[PDB]
C-alpha cells in the first residue's frame, strides 16, 4: 500500500497533479502486463478522467488497447449509453451506478479477457468484486452540498 | 528622553536566554510544612513576558495531590491588570475566576513576581503589597519572588508573619526614603520546587491587556475584571502601547 | 588584445586641442531593386492600420521584408539600422497572425483563439507600443494592453486581451508560472524587439524565454511564430539559429538602407585631469550645439546623472549669453515668446523655468510628471531648441531630434561599485533618437568620450557573453521547483538550451572548460556544475539531494525562493534567522532582490531625511544606505504620503506593486517555520499593504464623503461596534448626521464578521479531527467586495506561534448568510499526546479587509 499526499487538495476531489500520478501508475501497470482499476468519487469524474486518459495515452508510445480496433466495434455496437462508447474504444472501462447490465457485462468481459487495460470505477460500485492486480484510489474526497463541503472517505 | 522603554523593549527580546540559568532558594526539607511545586513551563513563559527593569506580577492558583496533602502543585498563573514600577508593583484585586472551566477546587496559593534586587527576605514594597492583597482575605498565601538579572533568574518563596501583615496594613503607601519600622524577619523561607513533569497554564484578562503602564489613567485598582484561559502578551506588546502608534 | 574597428570608406580623423574628433560620412544610396510599397496595394482592411503616414507607403527596409513578414509564416530575424521603422514591421506580422482565425467570407472576427505577445526592453517603450498599437488596431476591435507591471493573480484575467506588450522579465515571470501553462498555448506570435539585448546582463531572460517556448511545449505541440528585431551586429548568424529562423526569414540591412540616414562624429577628449577634462567636454559640447542651432536644427544631450542635466543646460544657457543668446530663445521673438512664456510659467516650478525661458529644457525622472511632459511637448513643438537628458528618455519616450549628443559616456555601476563606460545598447538606444524620420533629410549622432574609448564606440556604431553561472544556483532551483528536474541528467540536458552552453562549446578557454576533447559536448562539465550547484542548494535546504542515489527533491523553502524570485543566499539568512521583529521585517523587506538597484540620489536626499525622521517604525539604517529608502518609502505608502519629486514617486509606486507578494512570501515562510510572533506581524503588514493604512474602512468605500469618516475615527468607538446596529435610524444617531446616517447604514450593513464554532474529535490517540461550522451575513457588493473575498483559516498552538493547519476560504455572494461546515485532521505531536494542552486556536482573517479577524479557542 503506497499512500501519496498532496498540497491544497482538501479543497477539491483531485487535481491535475494527482491525476498525472494516477496515469503514471496505470502506465506502470500496463508495462508490467498487470491490470489496474482506478477509483473515483463520481460518475462525472470517471468520464473526465477517461478523457484525460485518452489525451495522455495518445501523447505516449503506449496508447495501446493491446487488441485490434476493428474487433472492438462489434462489441461497442450495443451503445446502451453513448458516453461509454468513446472511452471504451481506447482501452478504458467505466463503471457507475445505474448502468445497463449490457454495459456492465460488456465492459467487465473486455477487462476480464484483457482487451481494455484500465478500469475506472465509482466509489459506489466498489461493492462489485472486480479483482485486479493494481489499485489506484485517485482522491479521497466527497462533496455533499448538504454541508456544502468536501468530506474524506471513511476507512 | 521619553524612549527609556525602547532600550528595555529591545532588551526583553533576549530575556529567554536568562532561562539557561535558573536558581531556586533551598534549605532543609521539612515534611511538617508545605512544598510548592511550580511547573517549569510557567516560569519560562512568565519571564519571557516580563520586563528587565519594571516589576511584573501574577497570582498563582493550585491544589494538593492525594499522595501528599502538603504538596501544593501550582496549576494556573493568573495575570491581571496591574501597573508596574521599578522595585514595586500595583496589582488589581484577586480575580474572580470561579466561572471558568476546570477551576474545580483550586486554592489561591499566592502571588509571583519579578524584581531587580536579590534579597534573602521579603522587602518593604513586597510586604506592603502582600498585605494589601492578602491581609483580610487569605493569610497563608505565599510570595514567590523572582530575581531576574542579566544572565539568570533566581526564585525564592516566602510566607509572611502577622507582624509583617500588620506592619503592611499600617503602610497604605510606601516612599523611597521613609523606610520606617521594617524587619527582614517579617518573612520566612517557604519550600519551593520547580518541576518539568507537570505543565501549568495561564489565565489572562478578557481584554487581553495586563500592562497598564501606558494607560495609567484607565487602570482600575479595584476593578471588577473578566478573565479567560489564554496566552499572555509581552510587556511592551503593541496592545500595551496604543499611544505610540498615534505619533506614527 | 587590440581589435581595431574598420571604418567605412570616407572616414577620417581631425585633431583638435581638447579632443580628437573622427568622422564617418553618411553612406551612399543602395542598389535600387525595390519599390516603396504604397499602402493602397495592401488588402482593404489592413489599409486602415496605416492611416496617414506622411509617405503613404512602406519605407525601403519595410517593403523588402513585407513578403516574408506578411505572406510568410516563417520565423524571422531582422537586423537593421537605427531608426528603420520597427512598428510597421511588427504590425505586418501581427496582421498576418490575425488572418489565420477570422473567415475571409465572414464579417465576424474570432478573438478567443489567438494571443499575440510583444516583448520590449523598457517600460517607456512598452507603453508606447501599446498606445500605438491600440490606435492602429482599434478598427479591428482588438485589445492592446501593457502586461501588468506589478501583480500575479490579476494576470489570469488579462486574457481579456489579444495583444500583450510586456518587458522580458514580466513575460518570464508570467510564463514561468505553472498555472499560466493554460494560456501559453494560445500564443501564436512572439515578437522580441531589441533582440540584441541577448548580449546584456539582462539577455539571459530572453534565452530563458525562448528555451522555454521550444523545449517545454511538449504534448501541446504547436510553436508560435517568432520575429526577432535586432541591431546590425556580429553574430546575427548565431542569433537567427537560436530562434530557429530559416534562410527565407533572415534579413540584415546595411547602413545604406537606414531611413533618416545617420551621420556620426566622435570627439575624443584628451585632457588628463578632471577639472580640465570636464571643461574640455563642455566646450566641445557647446560648439556642436551651436553648429546644430545655426542650421535650424534641434538637439538632445544625454548626460549620466539628473543633476548633470540642469548644470549642463545652465552652462549652455550662460555660455550662450556670454556671446549672443538670440540664437535659441525663439524661432521668432513675436511668434514664439508669448506662446512660450505663457507655457513657460504655468507648470514650471524649479530652476527648470529659468532654463525654459531661454528655450532649453532638462528632462529626468524624479522631476514633476507635468514638468517633464512640458519639456517633451515644448521641444516637440519647436519652442525648446535643446533638451538635456538622462538616459531614460532613450527607452521611455518617442522624442526625436535632428542631433543627439552623448556627453561623456561615463556611467556609475552600483553592481560593480565603480564608474564605467556606457554599454553598447545604451549608446545604440540613445542614437535611435537621432534623426526625425518624417521631417529630417538626415540625422546626427555625436559621441563625446576619452580618446581611449573612441575606437570601441566606433566599432559599436560588440561582443556578447554568458553570465549564466553567476545566477546558476538560483535558476536551477526554479526548474527543480517546477519539477522538471528530479535527477541530475535532467539538469545537464536543460543546460544545453542555455547560451552559456552554445558559447562554451565555442570558446571553452574563456569559460574555463577542463578539456572539450575528453568532455565531448561538455557532458562531464555540465554534470560537475550541476553537482556543485545542487550541493550548495542542499546545504541551504532549498533542495534534497543524494549524490550516490542521485535524487533531486524540492523543499518548501526552495519553492518560496523560486516563486518570489529570491536569492538562494537570502533564503539561507531567512532560514537561520527567522526573534525577528517589526523593525527587522521592514529591513528584510527592503533587502529584497527586487529592490537591488534602489539608490538614494543626491537631490532627493534632503526631502528623504525629512521623512526618515518622522518614520513610525525605527530605521536602523543610514540615509546613505539604499535599504533606508525602500524602508521609508514603504512606511510612506502605508501612511499615503504626498510626494513632490517625480523620480521618487515612481520609485514608491514600484514598491507597493511588489510589497504585496513579497510580504506574503515572508509570511508564508514564518508560518511554515512556526514563528508565532513574526507570522502574526507579517499578516498585518500584508493587510496594511492591501488597505494602504496602518483606519475604519468607511474610507475603503470610494463612495463615502470625506468628513463622515473623520468624526468616527477620532470617536474611538470600536469599528465592529458601528456594524452591529440593524436599524437605519440608529446608525445615523452614532454618526450625529441624519442624511449621512441613512446612506452609511446600507454600506455598514453589508460588512460582516464570521461566526465560528469548532469541536474536536479524537480519531486515534495521535489524530484529532476538528469540525467547524461557519457563517457571516453581509450585504452584497457589486463595487465594494468584487467577485470574492478570500479568508485565511489557521489552527495554531496555544502560544500562537505554530500553524498546525491552514486553508483558504473564498467567500462569494452566494455563500454569505448561510452556514457551512469544514472538517480536517491534524496529528498531535508526542508532547501534546501525553498532556493535552488546554486549548488550540482557530482563526479566520480577511486577506483584504482590515480588522476582520475572528478567532476562537478550541478546548481539549
Amino acid at each position: 500500500i503506497n499512500i501519496q499526499s498532496f498540497k491544497d487538495v482538501e479543497h477539491i476531489s483531485f487535481n491535475f497533479s494527482m491525476l498525472q500520478m494516477a496515469f503514471e501508475a496505470s502506465a506502470a501497470a500496463a508495462g508490467n502486463r498487470n491490470s489496474s482499476s482506478v477509483f473515483l468519487p463520481s460518475r462525472k469524474d470517471c468520464m473526465e478522467v477517461a478523457s484525460a486518459f485518452m489525451k495522455f495515452s495518445k501523447a505516449i508510445e503506449w496508447d495501446m488497447l493491446n487488441v485490434e480496433e476493428e474487433q472492438i466495434v462489434p462489441y461497442i455496437e450495443k451503445l446502451t449509453d453513448g458516453h461509454l462508447r468513446a472511452p471504451l474504444k481506447h482501452g478504458v472501462g467505466i463503471l457507475y451506478k445505474g448502468m445497463a447490465s449490457n454495459d456492465e457485462r460488456i465492459v467487465k468481459r473486455l477487462y476480464e479477457y484483457g482487451a481494455v487495460s484500465v478500469l475506472l470505477i465509482s466509489k459506489d460500485c466498489s461493492a462489485f468484486a472486480c479483482k485486479t492486480d493494481e489499485v489506484i484510489i485517485l482522491g479521497t474526497n466527497l462533496y455533499d452540498g448538504a454541508e456544502h463541503k468536501y468530506m474524506p472517505y471513511t476507512i | 528622553s521619553k524612549n527609556e522603554w525602547r532600550k528595555s523593549a529591545i532588551a526583553n527580546t533576549l530575556l529567554y536566554l536568562r532561562l539557561k540559568n535558573i536558581y531556586v532558594s533551598a534549605d532543609d526539607f521539612v515534611e511538617e510544612q508545605n512544598v510548592y511545586v511550580l511547573p517549569k513551563n510557567l516560569l519560562k513563559k512568565f519571564i519571557e513576558i516580563s520586563d528587565v527593569k519594571i516589576q511584573v506580577a501574577a497570582f498563582i492558583y493550585g491544589m494538593s495531590a492525594k499522595d501528599h496533602p502538603k504538596v501544593k502543585e501550582i496549576k494556573t498563573v493568573v495575570l491581571v491588570p496591574q501597573l508596574g514600577h521599578v522595585g514595586s508593583v500595583q496589582i488589581s484585586n484577586i480575580p474572580d475566576i470561579g466561572d471558568l472551566p476546570d477551576t474545580e477546587g483550586l486554592e489561591l496559593l499566592g502571588w509571583i513576581h519579578t524584581q531587580t534586587e536579590e534579597l534573602k527576605f521579603m522587602a518593604a514594597s513586597e510586604v506592603a503589597t502582600h498585605s494589601k492583597l492578602f491581609a483580610d482575605k487569605k493569610r497563608d498565601c505565599i510570595d514567590i519572588s523572582i530575581f531576574s538579572t542579566p544572565g539568570s533568574v533566581s526564585l525564592s518563596a516566602y510566607n509572611l508573619t502577622d507582624e509583617g501583615y500588620q506592619w503592611g496594613e499600617e503602610n497604605k503607601d510606601i516612599m523611597n526614603v521613609l523606610s520606617e519600622g521594617f524587619e527582614p524577619t517579617f518573612s520566612t523561607h517557604a519550600q519551593l520546587l520547580l518541576s518539568d513533569r507537570i505543565t501549568g497554564n495561564f489565565i489572562i484578562p478578557s481584554g487581553n491587556v495586563w500592562n497598564y503602564t501606558f494607560m495609567g489613567t484607565a487602570f482600575n485598582q479595584e476593578g471588577d475584571y473578566n478573565f479567560k484561559y489564554g496566552i499572555p502578551l509581552e510587556f511592551y506588546n503593541e496592545m500595551h502601547r496604543p499611544v505610540h502608534f498615534l505619533q506614527f | 588584445t587590440v581589435t581595431k574597428v574598420s571604418l567605412p570608406e570616407g572616414s577620417f580623423k581631425r585633431v583638435k586641442p581638447q579632443y580628437d574628433e573622427i568622422h564617418i560620412p553618411a553612406p551612399s544610396k543602395p542598389v535600387i531593386d525595390y519599390e516603396l510599397k504604397e499602402i493602397t496595394s495592401l488588402p482593404d482592411w489592413c489599409q486602415e492600420a496605416f492611416p496617414s503616414s506622411e509617405t503613404t507607403s512602406l519605407n525601403p527596409i519595410q517593403s523588402k521584408v513585407f513578403h516574408a513578414a506578411f505572406e510568410g509564416d516563417s520565423n524571422m530575424l531582422i537586423c537593421a539600422p537605427t531608426g528603420s521603422g520597427k512598428t510597421n514591421i511588427a504590425l505586418l506580422t501581427v496582421l498576418k497572425a490575425l488572418s489565420h482565425h477570422y473567415n475571409p467570407k465572414t464579417k465576424k472576427l474570432n478573438l478567443s483563439a489567438f494571443k499575440i505577445v510583444y516583448i520590449a526592453p523598457l517600460k517607456a517603450l512598452v507603453q508606447e507600443q501599446v498606445r500605438e498599437f491600440q490606435r492602429r488596431l482599434a478598427f479591428l476591435g482588438i485589445k492592446v494592453a501593457e502586461l501588468t507591471g506589478d501583480s500575479r493573480l490579476s494576470r489570469k484575467q488579462i486574457d481579456e486581451t489579444q495583444v500583450l506588450v510586456s518587458t522580458p522579465e514580466k513575460w518570464d515571470i508570467t510564463t514561468r508560472n505553472s498555472n499560466n501553462l493554460a494560456i501559453v498555448e494560445l500564443v501564436r506570435l512572439l515578437i522580441i524587439d531589441e533582440i540584441h539585448l541577448l548580449h546584456d546582463d539582462r539577455g539571459p531572460v530572453l534565452e530563458s524565454i525562448v528555451a522555454r517556448t521550444f523545449w517545454a511545449s511538449k504534448y501541446g505541440q504547436e510553436y508560435p511564430r517568432i520575429i526577432g528585431l535586432s541591431a546590425t551586429l556580429p553574430n546575427y548568424e548565431d542569433v537567427g539559429r537560436f530562434l530557429r529562423v530559416p534562410k527565407e526569414g533572415l534579413f540584415y540591412f546595411d547602413s545604406s538602407f537606414r531611413p533618416c540616414p545617420l551621420s556620426q562624429q566622435f570627439c575624443g577628449i584628451k585632457e588628463r585631469n578632471s577639472l580640465k577634462k570636464l571643461k574640455a567636454m563642455n566646450d566641445a559640447c557647446y560648439e556642436k550645439v551651436l553648429e546644430s542651432i545655426n542650421e535650424g536644427n534641434q538637439i538632445i544631450v544625454f548626460v549620466h546623472s539628473r543633476k548633470e542635466t540642469s548644470r549642463t543646460a545652465t552652462w549652455l544657457k550662460n555660455k550662450f549669453a556670454e556671446e549672443n543668446i538670440t540664437h535659441k530663445l525663439t524661432k521668432n521673438d513675436a511668434g514664439s515668446k508669448q506662446i512660450l512664456k505663457t507655457e513657460a510659467a504655468n507648470v514650471l516650478d524649479p530652476s527648470l523655468r529659468k532654463l525654459i525661458e531661454s528655450g532649453i529644457g532638462t528632462h529626468h525622472a524624479g522631476l514633476t510628471r507635468s514638468d517633464r511632459s512640458l519639456s517633451e511637448d515644448l521641444f516637440a513643438d519647436g519652442l525648446l531648441q535643446v533638451l538635456v537628458c538622462t538616459a531614460t528618455l532613450a527607452w521611455g519616450v518617442n522624442l526625436p531630434a535632428h542631433t543627439v549628443i552623448i556627453k561623456g559616456t561615463d556611467v556609475y555601476s552600483p553592481e560593480k561599485g565603480s564608474w564605467e563606460q556606457l554599454s553598447p545598447q545604451d549608446v545604440l538606444q540613445m542614437l535611435g533618437r537621432a534623426g526625425r524620420p518624417r521631417y529630417d533629410t538626415f540625422g546626427e549622432g555625436i559621441i563625446i568620450t576619452d580618446q581611449s574609448n573612441v575606437q570601441y564606440y566606433l566599432s559599436v556604431l560588440l561582443p556578447i557573453e554568458s553570465q549564466f553561472v553567476s545566477k546558476l544556483v538560483d535558476n536551477l532551483n526554479a526548474e527543480v521547483v517546477a519539477g522538471n528536474i528530479k535527477c541530475r541528467n535532467d539538469a545537464v540536458n536543460w543546460l544545453a538550451y542555455t547560451y552559456l552552453y552554445v558559447r562554451m562549446l565555442a570558446s571553452p578557454m574563456l569559460y574555463k572548460v577542463p578539456d572539450i576533447s575528453s568532455d565531448g559536448q561538455l557532458k562531464k562539465f555540465r554534470e560537475s556544475l550541476v553537482h556543485s550547484a545542487l550541493c550548495i542548494l542542499k546545504e541551504q535546504e532549498l533542495v534534497l539531494y543524494d549524490a550516490e542515489n542521485d535524487v533531486i527533491e524540492a523543499t518548501d523553502l526552495g519553492n518560496i525562493a523560486s516563486s518570489f524570485y529570491i536569492n538562494h543566499a537570502s533564503m539561507d539568512v531567512y532560514n537561520r534567522e527567522l526573534h525577528t521583529t517589526q523593525i527587522d521585517l521592514f529591513r528584510i523587506f527592503s533587502m529584497s532582490e527586487e529592490f537591488k538597484y534602489v539608490s538614494v540620489r543626491y537631490e532627493e536626499k534632503r526631502e528623504l531625511k525629512q521623512l526618515l525622521e518622522k518614520a513610525p517604525i525605527p530605521i536602523r539604517e543610514d540615509i546613505d544606505d539604499p535599504l533606508a529608502k525602500v524602508n521609508v518609502l514603504l512606511q510612506s505608502y502605508f501612511s499615503q504620503l504626498k510626494f513632490e519629486g517625480f523620480a521618487l514617486n515612481s520609485d514608491i509606486v514600484f514598491i507597493h506593486q511588489n510589497a504585496g507578494r513579497l510580504l506574503r512570501a515572508m509570511f508564508e515562510i514564518c508560518l511554515k517555520r512556526g514563528w508565532g510572533h513574526p507570522t502574526r506581524m507579517l499578516l498585518n503588514l500584508c493587510k496594511s499593504a492591501t488597505t494602504k493604512m496602518w483606519n475604519c474602512p468607511l474610507r475603503q468605500f470610494k463612495t463615502c464623503p470625506v468628513e463622515v469618516i473623520k468624526r468616527l475615527e477620532a470617536s474611538t468607538v470600536p469599528w465592529g461596534d458601528y456594524l452591529q446596529l440593524e436599524t437605519p435610524a440608529e446608525v445615523g444617531r452614532a454618526i450625529r448626521s441624519e442624511k449621512y446616517g441613512k446612506q452609511v447604514y446600507d454600506l455598514l450593513k453589508r460588512f460582516p464578521k464570521m461566526s465560528v464554532t469548532c469541536n474536536a474529535q479524537p480519531i486515534t490517540r495521535s489524530v484529532m479531527r476538528f469540525n467547524i461550522e461557519i457563517i457571516a451575513d453581509w450585504i452584497w457588493d457589486m463595487n465594494v467586495h468584487g467577485s470574492l473575498e478570500p479568508f485565511l483559516l489557521m489552527l495554531e498552538d496555544t502560544d500562537g506561534d505554530s500553524i498546525l493547519y491552514y486553508d483558504v476560504l473564498f467567500i462569494t455572494p452566494d455563500i454569505v448568510g448561510h452556514e457551512f461546515t469544514l472538517s480536517f485532521t491534524y496529528e498531535l505531536k508526542q508532547h501534546n499526546q501525553n498532556n493535552l494542552p488546554p486549548n488550540f486556536f482557530l482563526t479566520l482573517i480577511s486577506e483584504n479587509w482590515w480588522h476582520s479577524e475572528f478567532e476562537i479557542p478550541v478546548s481539549f
